[PDB]
RNA sequence: GGGAGAAGGCACGCUGAUAUGUAGGUGAGGCGACUUGCUCGUGGAGCUGAAAUCAGUCGAAGAUACCAGCUGGCUGCAACUGUUUAUUAAAAACACAGCACUGUGCAAACACGAAAGUGGACGUAUACGGUGUGACGCCUGCCCGGUGCCGGGAGGUUAAU
RNA sequence: UAGCUAGUAGGUGGGGUAACGGCUCACCUAGGCGACGAUCCCUAGCUGGUCUGAGAGGAUGACCAGCCACACUGGAACUGAGACACGGUCCAGACUCCUACGGGAGGCAGCAGUGGGGAAUAUUGCACAAUGGGCGCAAGCCUGAUGCAGCCAUGCCGCGUGUAUGAAGAAGGCCUUCGGGUUGUAAAGUACUUUCAGCGGGGAGGAAGGGAGUAAAGUUAAUACCUUUGCUCAUUGACGUUACCCGCAGAAGAAGCACCGGCUAACUCCGUGCCAGCAGCCGCGGUAAUACGGAGGGUGCAAGCGUUAAUCGGAAUUACUGGGCGUAAAGCGCACGCAGGCGGUUUGUUAAGUCAGAUGUGAAAUCCCCGGGCUCAACCUGGGAACUGCAUCUGAUACUGGCAAGCUUGAGUCUCGUAGAGGGGGGUAGAAUUCCAGGUGUAGCGGUGAAAUGCGUAGAGAUCUGGAGGAAUACCGGUGGCGAAGGCGGCCCCCUGGACGAAGACUGACGCUCAGGUGCGAAAGCGUGGGGAGCAAACAGGAUUAGAUACCCUGGUAGUCCACGCCGUAAACGAUGUCGACUUGGAGGUUGUGCCCUUGAGGCGUGGCUUCCGGAGCUAACGCGUUAAGUCGACCGCCUGGGGAGUACGGCCGCAAGGUUAAAACUCAAAUGAAUUGACGGGGGCCCGCACAAGCGGUGGAGCAUGUGGUUUAAUUCGAUGCAACGCG
RNA sequence: GUUCCCGGGCCUUGUACACACCGCCCGUCACACCAUGGGAGUGGGUUGCAAAAGAAGUAGGUAGCUUAACCUUCGGGAGGGCGCUUACCACUUUGUGAUUCAUGACUGGGGUGAAGUCGUAACAAGGUAACCGUAGGGGAACCUGCGGUUGGAUCACCUCCU
RNA sequence: ACUAUGCUCACG
């Protein structure tokens, strides 16, 4: 029962995605900012709120370029049943480079291309093509 | 599927049986010979064609093909035994050697004759 | 539950020591105390006393005599303990628990008896008598022409009167 | 193979060992091990590496190198620094030996070799010259360790077998469009070179030294002996008639063997006729074979070529990278649940995981780049990275875990209700069936496609009267409800489980899944004891039929009912595991609860559960589609071609019936799913024609004419043979 | 006159058919071969447990015999060496199991084989829809009961209503 | 109403 909750971000975004829907409302964590914040940052989602203060609800805001959707693809990698630990130099590079690793490294969650450069790896969370 | 059932029961290799057990990974076997003997195929050929059950060496009784017209295989007579199935006779599933022992080559064979074991004319 | 004492093994005498005879067993005078005693605890004086162990030691042999299972394998029949031809047959025969059929509504059927009357039973259909079968397990197929039995009552036949 | 273990597990007293210690005693404690697979069983030297693979992997452990083990089999210890000793000692064994018969030997899994085994692997070779090692002050012994070469197409690699010109486009073969093409610049030839073996002359390079007598410089009392650096000497080569460099002759000595229907580079003629044979897969042959045998012609490799066996690959056909489970193989019948896997949300702290750097180390070899020596390569070799390693201190703390104290959204409690064939136990009602006795009453009843068996003149059937008993509950009743599933329907009480709604209050992650375990689990069965109307396996009789151990009819016992135990399965089915989140709609059914005028069977929301149609999306398609087969997460179960087979064998479970677990040999090249076009149906609808009905005259009977079959014959020429051959050619 | 009979046409549906219902196809029975289970047993291989056995060796214990070096007072002491003995233990012997591999009269099924016998169980409403579980029956496919599934067909047949 | 069967192989 809702044992991962990042997936479960993750598929909210697809799935608004596949409905050209506008805004994507869930329960707010930590992890949950930390991830979205990356991925407005690079530029898949467009603005991001945290609403609410005892049953905070973070709502994202998808972006959309044509009639298609920006998100191409977005896929869970370190699942809780299975756990991924990447080193510096074995970190992947998702569609040779031009989609993103969301990678939760020791100085806070950031892309693989960020972790390269600063020098470290961890655990990483999903892929963004 | 499941990782977690991987774990706890690995993936099990079809370990696939061999065609011919002749045994130890064995090129060729000699075999004693009893009953030469003629044998109807399966349902589109229709022939009389030519068998032998082989006394192996190391215990087993087999059958072999005599390929070839006309041999020189009787009641005992020693020969040599090599894989490949007829694909016609059911059961059958070797190959005498032609040439080697007392199977002797096919009399006036020209073209093809390592198989069959003949010499140049 | 058995089979099973399956089979097959090994150890045993005597003498010291552990312990100048021990685990135990029975426990005297003694110490207090309760009530009033053929007292309670309390302690152990003797007395009795295995079984072990370790070492020695004699003989051909130590359960040394008497005493006191032969054992195992396949199989027929009968489940079993039991009973039987006193005196040539102890069995596979009889009985057996269990099984079914069947009769019997109690003044029961049935049994002994000219009868009265007893038993069945001071019981009452989860009871009683008869008959077959014979623990238990898996089962118990078809035939009602014959002979018996049960029921049916029209017609035919039919005694005494 | 699920339990194993008594020096077994510890502790101490003693004891031994190079040394820690049940290594060994004596006692003391009575444990230790095992689902993270003990024990037992089968198989096996291990690694560096090798092989294949894009890589992960899979396979593997010949050859070189490290470690272990073993030495005729089974023990034992001695001698030493080191062994329980490969050509040591000692017993015992088996099997060869020599014996004067008392007693003695013997150990190639060191090198050659024999027999034997086998599909199959080598000479009773040559030398210590080098390179190690043993010995020794060294002069050198011994070294089948190294070095070589015998043999071996067994490999990886090199060069061979000639090279220019050649028209009559020879012949002969070979196809013939008997005109000609083709083999074919092929040959014969006409010019030139001579690699390579085969003869012969030269002749590197593996060789550092060793040794003598020496000079000096050390050494010392010493210009002696000894030692060192200059220093003069003679020599050492198994391989060896070396490697290699020149001369002899003259194309001279030197090419197969697969294949040729598709896959897969490459065509014809004969011979043969489902025969003879090919076959890696499909498949080739029945008198015009591209597949068979031959020939030519080609094609592909060539000192090798095919076949064979063996591993990986392709095979995403065990899927970690990287598959699936509605219908193809595959969701346990359904629940509960311990171990296990996974776990909402927020701060603090450890750092186990994770990450970052640190030093160690991954033996050398191969493998990989920049080089170099073989005449070239193969080989050889120098360095480089590589050696994706594994450990060790230091930090980073996001994530995951550990430990905090929370929080409240998941989850649970209470509060008031709502609906319901949820359950279990007990009653009672009405209709009907059968039967029982009773009245009426007069020939049938019953049944069937049609009959008969059956039942009836003993008075049936029909009709009514009164009983008795059993089982099941018409109508309501629905794509209605409840239950985890199985399943659960008259009405009434008794005890009782859950579901849902309303708004609060409380708990504060208590959760989700679940291998083993355990419960429930239709019908049929099974056991003991009741009951027994109807129905009805078996069974009987009458029909049906070629037969009818069936279907139909008349009878009819177990059983169906009950109480209590067992069984443990079904197409136990939405052929769809459970939990949770998320993503267009419409029409309804059903049960709630709000807002409003109940102002009149309404107005408008919003929770459960449910049926039907459809969007995106998915799917092989069919279809699924907010109750997903969509998009994701957690965990479980299961699948790996069809037959053999959910069978055998053993285990467990059952009274049995049997269930459950669960193979292998062998065999086939398919089996399978969905959908497509036909054809067919004793499927449906609509039509048609001398198709049938409604007629009319015929053939079939006779004789004769004709035509076939047959039979006969010297020949009865040949062809036509359901309709569409038979007064037919 | 269209019900049936023979053929044909069109639409629709089911199909395991496709020289395309003169289709496909099931099981027994007969024959041949192959692998395979059971089987009175027989014969090897390995191995557990319970014992006996005790060679050499090593260690302990020593009445007996015996002796180079130490101490000796030149008596003999110590110490050893044989021999003996006790423990450990190899070959070997006995019993009884386990397991595994051969083999066995006969027997149960299974597979395979161009043209054998008996039927027609299934595929169409396959002519009694099929199948699943289960029980009984039957030469054979199978048939029948009870419950279950649709992976069944037709619904212009009635005659009257949605 | 009920109502069986079709010997083997052959369209690159
Ligand atoms: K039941
Ligand atoms: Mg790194
Ligand atoms: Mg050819
Ligand atoms: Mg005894
Ligand atoms: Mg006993
Ligand atoms: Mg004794
Ligand atoms: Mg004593
Ligand atoms: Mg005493
Ligand atoms: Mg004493
Ligand atoms: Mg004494
Ligand atoms: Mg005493
Ligand atoms: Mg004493
Ligand atoms: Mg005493
Ligand atoms: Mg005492
Ligand atoms: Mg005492
Ligand atoms: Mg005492
Ligand atoms: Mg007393
Ligand atoms: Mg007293
Ligand atoms: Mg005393
Ligand atoms: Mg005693
Ligand atoms: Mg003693
Ligand atoms: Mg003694
Ligand atoms: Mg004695
Ligand atoms: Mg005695
Ligand atoms: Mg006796
Ligand atoms: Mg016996
Ligand atoms: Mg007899
Ligand atoms: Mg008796
Ligand atoms: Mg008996
Ligand atoms: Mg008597
Ligand atoms: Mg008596
Ligand atoms: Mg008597
Ligand atoms: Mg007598
Ligand atoms: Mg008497
Ligand atoms: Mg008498
Ligand atoms: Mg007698
Ligand atoms: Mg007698
Ligand atoms: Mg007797
Ligand atoms: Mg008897
Ligand atoms: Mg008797
Ligand atoms: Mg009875
Ligand atoms: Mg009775
Ligand atoms: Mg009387
Ligand atoms: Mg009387
Ligand atoms: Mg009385
Ligand atoms: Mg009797
Ligand atoms: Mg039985
Ligand atoms: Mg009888
Ligand atoms: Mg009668
Ligand atoms: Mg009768
Ligand atoms: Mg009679
Ligand atoms: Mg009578
Ligand atoms: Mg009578
Ligand atoms: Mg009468
Ligand atoms: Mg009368
Ligand atoms: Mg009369
Ligand atoms: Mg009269
Ligand atoms: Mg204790
Ligand atoms: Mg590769
Ligand atoms: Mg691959
Ligand atoms: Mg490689
Ligand atoms: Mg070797
Ligand atoms: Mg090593
Ligand atoms: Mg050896
Ligand atoms: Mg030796
Ligand atoms: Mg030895
Ligand atoms: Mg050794
Ligand atoms: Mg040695
Ligand atoms: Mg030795
Ligand atoms: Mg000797
Ligand atoms: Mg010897
Ligand atoms: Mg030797
Ligand atoms: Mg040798
Ligand atoms: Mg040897
Ligand atoms: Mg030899
Ligand atoms: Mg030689
Ligand atoms: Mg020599
Ligand atoms: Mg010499
Ligand atoms: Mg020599
Ligand atoms: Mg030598
Ligand atoms: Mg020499
Ligand atoms: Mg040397
Ligand atoms: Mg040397
Ligand atoms: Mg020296
Ligand atoms: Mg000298
Ligand atoms: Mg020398
Ligand atoms: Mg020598
Ligand atoms: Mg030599
Ligand atoms: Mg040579
Ligand atoms: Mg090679
Ligand atoms: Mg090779
Ligand atoms: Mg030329
Ligand atoms: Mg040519
Ligand atoms: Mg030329
Ligand atoms: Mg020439
Ligand atoms: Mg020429
Ligand atoms: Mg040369
Ligand atoms: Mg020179
Ligand atoms: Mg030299
Ligand atoms: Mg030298
Ligand atoms: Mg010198
Ligand atoms: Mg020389
Ligand atoms: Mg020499
Ligand atoms: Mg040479
Ligand atoms: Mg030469
Ligand atoms: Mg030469
Ligand atoms: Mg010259
Ligand atoms: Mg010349
Ligand atoms: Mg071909
Ligand atoms: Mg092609
Ligand atoms: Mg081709
Ligand atoms: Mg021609
Ligand atoms: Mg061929
Ligand atoms: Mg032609
Ligand atoms: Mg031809
Ligand atoms: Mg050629
Ligand atoms: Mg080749
Ligand atoms: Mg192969
Ligand atoms: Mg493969
Ligand atoms: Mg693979
Ligand atoms: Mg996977
Ligand atoms: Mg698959
Ligand atoms: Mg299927
Ligand atoms: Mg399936
Ligand atoms: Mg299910
Ligand atoms: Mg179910
Ligand atoms: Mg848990
Ligand atoms: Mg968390
Ligand atoms: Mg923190
Ligand atoms: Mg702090
Ligand atoms: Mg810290
Ligand atoms: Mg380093
Ligand atoms: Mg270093
Ligand atoms: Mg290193
Ligand atoms: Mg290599
Ligand atoms: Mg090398
Ligand atoms: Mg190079
Ligand atoms: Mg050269
Ligand atoms: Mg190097
Ligand atoms: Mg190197
Ligand atoms: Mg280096
Ligand atoms: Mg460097
Ligand atoms: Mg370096
Ligand atoms: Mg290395
Ligand atoms: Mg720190
Ligand atoms: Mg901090
Ligand atoms: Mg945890
Ligand atoms: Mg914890
Ligand atoms: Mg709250
Ligand atoms: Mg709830
Ligand atoms: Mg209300
Ligand atoms: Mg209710
Ligand atoms: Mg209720
Ligand atoms: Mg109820
Ligand atoms: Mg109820
Ligand atoms: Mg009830
Ligand atoms: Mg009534
Ligand atoms: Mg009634
Ligand atoms: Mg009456
Ligand atoms: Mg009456
Ligand atoms: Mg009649
Ligand atoms: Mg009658
Ligand atoms: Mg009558
Ligand atoms: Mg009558
Ligand atoms: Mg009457
Ligand atoms: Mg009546
Ligand atoms: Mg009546
Ligand atoms: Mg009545
Ligand atoms: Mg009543
Ligand atoms: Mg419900
Ligand atoms: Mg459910
Ligand atoms: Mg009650
Ligand atoms: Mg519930
Ligand atoms: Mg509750
Ligand atoms: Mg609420
Ligand atoms: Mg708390
Ligand atoms: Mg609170
Ligand atoms: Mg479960
Ligand atoms: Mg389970
Ligand atoms: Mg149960
Ligand atoms: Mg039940
Ligand atoms: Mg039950
Ligand atoms: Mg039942
Ligand atoms: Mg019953
Ligand atoms: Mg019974
Ligand atoms: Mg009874
Ligand atoms: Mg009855
Ligand atoms: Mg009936
Ligand atoms: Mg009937
Ligand atoms: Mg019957
Ligand atoms: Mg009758
Ligand atoms: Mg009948
Ligand atoms: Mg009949
Ligand atoms: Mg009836
Ligand atoms: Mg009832
Ligand atoms: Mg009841
Ligand atoms: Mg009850
Ligand atoms: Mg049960
Ligand atoms: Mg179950
Ligand atoms: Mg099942
Ligand atoms: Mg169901
Ligand atoms: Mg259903
Ligand atoms: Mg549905
Ligand atoms: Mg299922
Ligand atoms: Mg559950
Ligand atoms: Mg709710
Ligand atoms: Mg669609
Ligand atoms: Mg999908
Ligand atoms: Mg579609
Ligand atoms: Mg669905
Ligand atoms: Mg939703
Ligand atoms: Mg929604
Ligand atoms: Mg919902
Ligand atoms: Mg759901
Ligand atoms: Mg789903
Ligand atoms: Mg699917
Ligand atoms: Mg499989
Ligand atoms: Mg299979
Ligand atoms: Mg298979
Ligand atoms: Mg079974
Ligand atoms: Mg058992
Ligand atoms: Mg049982
Ligand atoms: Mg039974
Ligand atoms: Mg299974
Ligand atoms: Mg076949
Ligand atoms: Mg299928
Ligand atoms: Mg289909
Ligand atoms: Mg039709
Ligand atoms: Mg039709
Ligand atoms: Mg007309
Ligand atoms: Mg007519
Ligand atoms: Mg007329
Ligand atoms: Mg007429
Ligand atoms: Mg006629
Ligand atoms: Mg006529
Ligand atoms: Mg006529
Ligand atoms: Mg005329
Ligand atoms: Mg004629
Ligand atoms: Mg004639
Ligand atoms: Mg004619
Ligand atoms: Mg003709
Ligand atoms: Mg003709
Ligand atoms: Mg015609
Ligand atoms: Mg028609
Ligand atoms: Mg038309
Ligand atoms: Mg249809
Ligand atoms: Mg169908
Ligand atoms: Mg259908
Ligand atoms: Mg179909
Ligand atoms: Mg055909
Ligand atoms: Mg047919
Ligand atoms: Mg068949
Ligand atoms: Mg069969
Ligand atoms: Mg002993
Ligand atoms: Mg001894
Ligand atoms: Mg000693
Ligand atoms: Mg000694
Ligand atoms: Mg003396
Ligand atoms: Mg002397
Ligand atoms: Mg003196
Ligand atoms: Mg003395
Ligand atoms: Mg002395
Ligand atoms: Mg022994
Ligand atoms: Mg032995
Ligand atoms: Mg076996
Ligand atoms: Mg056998
Ligand atoms: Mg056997
Ligand atoms: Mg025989
Ligand atoms: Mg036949
Ligand atoms: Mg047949
Ligand atoms: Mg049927
Ligand atoms: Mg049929
Ligand atoms: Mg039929
Ligand atoms: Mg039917
Ligand atoms: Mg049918
Ligand atoms: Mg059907
Ligand atoms: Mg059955
Ligand atoms: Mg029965
Ligand atoms: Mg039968
Ligand atoms: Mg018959
Ligand atoms: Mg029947
Ligand atoms: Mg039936
Ligand atoms: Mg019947
Ligand atoms: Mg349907
Ligand atoms: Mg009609
Ligand atoms: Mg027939
Ligand atoms: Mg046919
Ligand atoms: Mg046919």
């Amino acid at each position: 029962s809702m044992q991962d909750p990042i997936a479960d971000m993750l598929t909210r975004i697809r799935n608004g995605q596949a409905a050209n829907k506008a805004a994507v409302t869930m329960p707010s964590s930590k992890l949950k900012v930390a991830i979205a914040n990356v991925l407005k940052e690079e530029g898949f989602i467009e603005d991001f709120k945290v609403e609410g203060d005892t049953k905070p609800e973070l709502e994202l805001t998808l972006k959309y370029f044509q009639g298609k959707a920006v998100v191409e693809s977005i896929q869970r990698v370190s699942r809780p049943g299975l756990r991924i630990y990447k080193r510096k130099d074995e970190l992947p590079k998702v569609m040779a480079g031009l989609g993103i690793a969301v990678v939760s490294t020791s100085k806070g969650v950031m892309t693989d291309r960020a972790a390269r450069q600063a020098g470290l790896g961890g655990e990483i969370i999903c892929y963004v093509a | 599927a499941t990782v977690n059932q991987l774990v706890r029961k690995p993936r099990a290799r079809k370990v696939a049986k061999s065609n011919v057990p002749a045994l130890e990974a064995c090129p060729q076997k000699r075999g004693v010979c009893t009953r030469v003997y003629t044998t109807t195929p399966k349902k589109p050929n229709s022939a009389l064609r030519k068998v032998c059950r082989v006394r192996l060496t190391n215990g087993f009784e087999v059958t072999s093909y005599i390929g070839g017209e006309g041999h020189n295989l009787q009641e005992h007579s020693v020969i040599l035994i090599r894989g490949g199935r007829v694909k016609d006779l059911p059961g059958v599933r070797y190959h005498t050697v032609r040439g080697a022992l007392d199977c002797s080559g096919v009399k006036d064979r020209k073209q093809a004759r390592s198989k069959y074991g003949v010499k140049r004319p």
